[PDB]
């Protein structure tokens, strides 16, 4: 799998989506759960997110010091950002990102532990 | 390790909507009518290697027909669709059978029902025997809840390779790049990301 | 590219880039692929790609490239064969049948272009369709001569042959008219004396060829429609049942063929048939037994391995053994000689149902139905299967699927989680189960409780523990409810009650607990007669459940409280009574503690709570105890929503809070939910409220306006527009289920509706569309199908207020505002049905825009819109016809007649709406049935148009011959003339008037239909 050699910092339930500008739409890339793993080599925290039942990447990138989180008008309970290095479907690529939790309690745990990790990887 | 594989099946059924879910993970709301066929590779990871299945998702409306039985030449599986919302494309399951079997004499091939997530079914689970005698494969799913989604791809993969056993396993995953350009140093990010923020998520009565 | 020169039909074909067109198209991938494909899509439907094809034919080198050109000509010869003259058919015919007999005389060929050469079969027999026998008279005594000069062309032959079958039997009644089918059919019975003659020579003088097989595969189609006689009195059945079992690549075929004779139903007088049915299932299962397995092989490991065909060929037995005893087991059971083979092959089904595949335990299952629903009921029986049917509770019992009820679930890592989707299928077959266990267990009520009992004896003392065994028993143990005396009920019921809670105290772990919880809450909702006659017990039951509503695990919160409801709408008396031995009714106790019960629940599951309460509550009917207790159930949302609306009239912006929002639509759905129970016992709470909450939509409607204007429309998307929404939809749902419920109309009419009306319509007419609420139209729906008769003016005013905003809402497309859509069409159709008046009192463009929106749900391919659709159009049609002779119903038949006849032909015709075919010929039928009964007073024409006088009939018959003729140029005057003159006569007769129809649609996809097809009725 690629994670034997990692933590499991954090793990939470969560639909992803890419935003798609030629249509101006959002589209789901992935249903399933979302962790944040620590290799433990480096320290280094990714996000790395599986779909249910085909096990297939979703997403695949660094947690990175340089990404923010900002809220979608439609939801209390999702997070958008821009990421610029997302290995999931092959060679990095750029994406603006959407994930969306079961509550609003969710997404600020997320929000939270997104942060935490973003001072780790900053040593 | 490649197969062949033909979708068939009336239009509005489905074919694209599930073969679309497998390809990126989206689910496509509106029906735009396949033009004769299209040809996706998909591949699945397995406690017996990859397989590649190339997906020839075929037109249901017959005047987007295209080639027709043309496709199903050497193919190597099936999947036969139909709306278990709707009667009419179950009664026409026996014909795309009758087309594709012409073609392709010996074959696994799965039936599958979607839509089972509508909540006023109409092709009830009693009526649905048509696989008992032309030994498919039947499975209730649906591209919208990814109920059985799975299985269809599955059941193949374990008639091709010739083992009961074999899973879906998961993918391995590299460590990704440590070094990124930062996202707010490319000028168009603001107006980027402002376009995102104010589309709003689809379907967000939904529980995830 | 180079590629596409092959669609300049002005050079000549370059068959060598066809071929690589081709290759690309098969063998290429990305671009090129795609490419080639639009090129041979574009090339194959060329109308004069035909003229290419005995070229491709002759000369390519590819042979996706010969199918391709068979393609084509399969396209003409099934479409425009017809206008060929004769001698290009002629042509055609000779160098396809040329082809084939070339392709099979060479070895190699035929050996490898298997497709090709199928393909090349199919083609010919599209052109027997357009010509045998009529013009093809010798087509079969030809073709069985050339089978003895050639062993591959008599096996091609048999490919023929059964292809031909299938088209003429198996695949006309969709394809053909009705004529044209018994004409084929007709001519392949008149010739398969001579067909069968040479079929049964093949098979008596060969083992295992692929003649053999072939030959077997023309017979299974045969067997569809054949004369019983070629079966029974020819030695074809003990070839089949001893010969062909015994090799395996015959094995499969034959199995298929015995299946379809096993079908037929015999001439039962006689007894030499009789001995034929058992003899050739005596020599079937003979062959099994030595051939292929023992009774006593276990199928399920053998099924699960998957070795070559094993899993088809025991699909292939199951359907063989289901199939012939269903029809003939009875053969089987008066002959002592004869019961070790009826117990052999039941032995056979049981190894079959312990198979793990769904679908062929579902067809096992359905055959053990058929079986144990007869020994239920047929006398002396039952004896005959006591071992088999004590095996079947075995395998039954012990593989139960999850019944609907149970919302906990073992995940992919084997956790216990709530259920995240329902499963139709396992419901399914969960109800499949208990139908044959609950009649296993009426034909032995002793050894079903036995294996029950110790079943759980050894989960209790741990040698069997597992969540699939504690969940298998108890799943069977409350799928059986009914079926047992009150008394072994009784101790049966304590027994397993007992047990299980016993079961609870001991397992640790929230997985553990969740699964027995689940368990015990599945079975005493099945058994409410037990906890009806024992109050101790289902007071601890509801107690029990209280206790779980108070679990950690969801599943188990959720589960506790649709167990409640299960329980109280069965037992309801026996909280509303005071019960000896107890202070006070147990209703009152609920009421009571119902803050300290529900704290730990969600709000939905607080809802259902309140559900369950107001259930108990309604048992109670006398009005006076049953007000106090509603009002005492109410207690706290009266309470929280007194509080809210001193507050929220005190400063109106209290509402922007999000958290009240929150509180204010869950007391409106606790409402809503004590509502959906109590129905018109409700009113005195809904009184409470009604005007206040009127005034709250009001307000709420204000802010929702204003965060539009200020913010867009995006504002529709937000969380707090969502909240404020949903509010006003929870309102709405509050009053549609009150007045859907309601016995008092007259206060509904004098004390609900006009504030209702004041409140809602012009909100909904003047908010931008995307802030309008689909629920309008559904109240609106409800109001007018329960009191529409006693507002008039009120119905009149709800049409204007919704009727051409809503329609233009819908009217650009089959797809934006789906639910708006969906109500519209049953608000239109309720008003049409009960109050008909109010479209009479319609502004003639209105009016129009009415007819309008009727045809155009004709269009629609969702099923909700299209079949209201259709509804509505028949209604109004009877509504104009009961005012009988007078000028708004003259005017509307001159206004709008030949509008319905033409969109109802225009849906009928365009094969995009086959749905709803049958309510389309019955709105065509009533149309001109109109005319024909002479029901429309006026003429139906202008002056001018035909000569004075002329009837609706002549008229309605040239108009429609005008419309058909430019619709559908390509057919013959005479086809149109036919098919009107036979459709007006049978318009009091729908299945023959549908048949007409189903006739004229097959002939529109063709050239040359035959007009007298249109006589065969
Ligand atoms: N509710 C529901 N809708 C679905 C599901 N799958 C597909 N749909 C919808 O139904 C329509 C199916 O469209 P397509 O997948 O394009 O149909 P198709 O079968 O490919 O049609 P052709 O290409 O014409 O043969 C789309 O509007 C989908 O959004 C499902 O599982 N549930
Ligand atoms: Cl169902
Ligand atoms: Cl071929
Ligand atoms: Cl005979
Ligand atoms: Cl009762
Ligand atoms: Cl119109
Ligand atoms: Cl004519
Ligand atoms: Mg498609
Ligand atoms: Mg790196």
């Amino acid at each position: 799998t690629m994670e034997e050699d990692e933590e499991v910092l954090y793990k939470v339930r969560a639909k992803l989506f890419r935003f798609d500008a030629d249509a101006k739409e959002w589209k789901e890339r992935g249903t399933g759960d979302c962790k944040f793993l620590k290799n433990k080599k480096t320290n280094k925290v990714r996000i790395l997110m599986r779909r249910d039942k085909t096990l297939k990447i979703c997403a695949n990138h660094i947690i990175a010091p340089e990404y923010t989180l900002k809220p979608n008008v439609g939801s209390d309970r999702s997070w958008v950002y821009a990421c610029t290095a997302d290995i999931a479907e092959g060679e990095a690529e750029a994406f603006t990102f959407a994930i969306r939790f079961g509550s609003k309690e969710n997404a600020d745990k997320f929000k939270e532990e997104f942060e935490k990790a973003q001072e780790i990887n900053k040593k | 390790v490649q197969f062949k594989l033909v979708l068939v099946g009336d239009g509005g059924t489905g074919k694209t909507t599930f073969v679309k879910r497998h390809l990126t993970g989206e689910f496509e709301k509106k029906y735009v009518a396949t033009l004769g066929v299209e040809v996706h590779p998909l591949v699945f990871h397995t406690n017996r290697g990859p397989i590649k299945f190339n997906v020839w998702d075929t037109a249901g409306q017959e005047k987007f027909g295209g080639l027709r039985d043309g496709y199903y030449i050497q193919a190597q599986c099936a999947i036969i669709m139909f709306d278990v919302t709707s009667r009419v494309t179950y009664k026409n399951v026996p014909n795309w059978h009758r087309d594709l079997v012409r073609v392709c004499e010996n074959i696994p091939i799965v039936l599958c029902g979607n839509k089972v997530d509508i909540k006023d079914r109409k092709v009830k689970a009693k009526s649905i025997v048509f696989h008992r005698k032309k030994n498919l494969q039947y499975y209730d799913i649906s591209a919208k809840s990814n109920y059985n989604f799975e299985k269809p791809f599955l059941w193949l993969a374990r008639k091709l390779i010739g083992d009961p056993n074999l899973e879906f396993v998961a993918m391995p995953a590299l460590a990704p790049p440590e070094v990124v350009d930062d996202p707010a140093l490319a000028a168009q990010y603001e107006h980027d990301l402002e376009v995102a923020q104010t589309t709003a998520l689809p379907d967000e009565d939904d529980d995830l | 590219g180079a590629m596409e020169g092959i669609l300049d039909f002005s050079n000549d074909l370059d068959i060598a880039l066809l071929d690589q067109v081709v290759s690309t198209f098969y063998q290429g991938s990305g671009v090129q692929q795609k490419q080639a494909q639009e090129i041979l899509t574009k090339f194959q439907d060329n109308p004069d790609a035909w003229q290419k094809a005995d070229q491709i034919l002759q000369f390519s080198t590819n042979p996706q490239s010969k199918f391709i050109a068979l393609s084509i000509l399969d396209k003409l010869i099934t479409r425009k064969w017809k206008l060929l003259p004769n001698d290009h058919r002629i042509g055609i015919r000779n160098f396809v049948v040329g082809m084939i007999i070339s392709m099979c005389q060479d070895d190699e060929v035929f050996k490898t272009q298997k497709n090709l050469i199928n393909k090349s079969d199919l083609t010919l027999v599209q052109i027997l369709k357009q010509e045998w026998p009529q013009n093809w008279p010798e087509f079969i005594p030809e073709l069985i001569g050339s089978s003895s000069s050639s062993v591959n062309v008599c096996e091609n032959n048999m490919i023929v042959l059964k292809l031909l079958s299938e088209e003429v039997f198996d695949f006309s009644a969709e394809q053909m008219t009705q004529a044209k089918a018994l004409h084929l059919k007709n001519s392949m019975s008149k010739e398969f004396e001579q067909i069968f003659k040479l079929c049964f020579q093949v098979l008596e003088q060969g083992s295992s060829s692929s003649l053999i097989v072939a030959t077997l595969e023309s017979l299974l189609r045969y067997l569809h429609w054949i004369p019983y006689r070629y079966i029974y009195e020819t030695n074809i059945l003990e070839l089949l049942s001893t010969k062909f079992m015994t090799s395996p690549d015959t094995r499969a075929i034959t199995l298929k063929c015995l299946t379809e004779v096993s079908n037929l139903k015999i001439p039962q007088d006689n007894d030499l048939i009789k001995r034929q049915t058992v003899l050739f299932f005596q020599n079937t299962l003979q062959q099994i037994a030595t051939s292929v397995m023992p009774v006593t092989a276990d199928l399920k490991a053998t099924y699960a391995n998957a070795n070559g065909n094993d899993q088809s060929f025991l699909q292939d037995l199951a359907m063989f053994l289901t199939t012939y005893l269903a029809r003939n087991r009875a053969l089987l059971e008066s002959d002592e000689s004869l019961r070790e083979l009826l117990l052999n092959a039941h032995q056979y089904l049981i190894q079959l149902s312990k198979i793990e595949e769904r679908e062929l335990f579902k067809t096992t299952l359905d055959y053990w139905h058929n079986l144990v629903a007869d020994l239920f009921y047929e006398p002396l029986k039952k004896h005959i299967y006591e071992e088999i049917c004590s095996q079947l509770r075995l395998v039954i019992i012990e593989n139960m699927v999850r019944p609907e009820e149970v919302l906990v679930v073992e995940n992919d890592e084997g956790e216990i989680v709530r259920e995240f989707v329902k499963e139709s299928d396992t419901i399914q077959l969960y109800k499949s189960e208990r139908e044959v266990l609950v009649y296993l267990t009426h034909l032995n009520v002793i050894d079903t409780e036995e294996i029950m009992i110790s079943k759980l004896a050894r989960q209790i003392d741990g040698s069997e523990w597992s969540w699939h065994n504690i969940n298998t028993l108890s799943w069977a143990i409350g799928s059986i409810s009914g079926t047992m005396s009150e008394d072994t009920e009784k101790r049966f019921v304590v027994t397993v009650i007992k047990d299980l809670l016993g079961l609870c105290e001991q397992k640790r772990g929230k997985d553990n607990k969740a699964v027995v919880a689940s368990d015990i809450m599945y079975v005493v909702g099945q058994y409410p007669r037990f906890l009806k006659a024992h109050w101790n017990f289902l007071r601890t039951v509801i107690l029990k459940l209280f206790e779980f509503m108070h679990e950690t695990h969801e599943g188990v919160q959720d589960m506790a409280c649709d167990t409640f409801i299960k329980i109280v709408q069965k037992c309801k008396y026996h909280f509303v009574i005071q019960q000896p031995r107890e202070s006070e009714p147990f209703i009152q106790t609920i009421i009571r503690d119902i803050q300290k019960t529900t704290a730990d629940l969600q709000p939905q599951q607080v809802h259902t709570f309140y559900k369950a309460c107001g259930i108990i509550i309604s048992e109670e009917r006398s009005v006076a105890e049953r007000n106090r207790l509603l009002s005492d159930l109410m207690q706290l949302p009266n309470m929280a929503w007194d509080t809210i609306v001193e507050q929220s009239t005190a400063n109106p912006t209290l509402l922007l809070d999000s958290e009240t929002v929150k509180i204010i639509a869950n007391i409106i759905k606790t409402n809503v939910a004590v509502c959906t129970s109590m129905g018109a016992d409700f009113y005195p709470q809904l009184g409470h409220i009604y005007y206040n909450m009127l005034q709250l939509y009001r307000a709420v409607s204000s802010m929702i306006s204003a965060q539009v204007a200020a913010e867009g429309l995006i504002a529709t998307k937000t969380p707090k527009v969502r909240g404020l929404r949903t509010i006003k939809k929870e309102i709405l749902k509050l009053v549609e289920t009150y007045i859907s419920k309601a016995r008092n109309l007259d206060d509904v009419v004098k004390v609900l509706v006009e504030p209702l009306l004041n409140a809602v319509l012009e909100d909904y007419m003047n908010n931008v569309p995307d802030a309008r609420d689909a629920e309008v139209l559904n109240c609106m729906t409800t109001v007018v199908e329960k009191v529409g008769h006693m507002i008039p003016q009120g119905v009149i005013l709800i049409l204007q207020s919704v009727f051409e905003c809503t329609l233009d809402m819908i009217n650009k497309d089959f797809t934006e505002y789906p639910e708006h859509r969906v109500e519209f069409y049953k608000l239109l159709k309720v008003i049409n049905e009960k109050s008909f008046a109010a479209f009479l009192e319609l502004p003639p463009a209105a009016f129009k825009l009415f007819v309008d929106a009727i045809c155009w749900a004709f269009k629609h391919n969702n099923r909700d819109v299209e079949v209201n659709g259709l509804q509505i159009a028949l209604d109004l049609v009877k509504n104009i016809e009961r005012m009988g002779n007078v000028p708004f119903a003259n005017e509307f038949h001159k206004n709008y007649f030949f509008i319905f006849v033409s969109e109802t032909f225009f849906v009928l015709t365009d094969s995009d709406h086959k749905s709803g075919f049958s309510k389309q010929a019955l709105l065509l039928m009533k149309l001109i049935s109109l005319v024909y009964d002479n029901k429309i007073s006026v003429p139906l024409y202008q002056e001018a148009e035909v000569p004075q006088g002329t009837s609706n009939q002549v008229y309605l018959s040239q108009y429609l011959a005008n419309m058909l003729s430019n619709a559908f140029p390509h057919l013959t005057s005479e086809q149109i003339a036919s098919f009107l003159s036979a459709l007006t006569k049978q318009c009091k007769d729908l299945v023959v008037f549908k048949g007409t129809l189903r006739d004229f649609l097959v002939q529109i996809k063709e050239v040359g239909g035959d007009p007298t097809d249109y006589l065969f009725a």
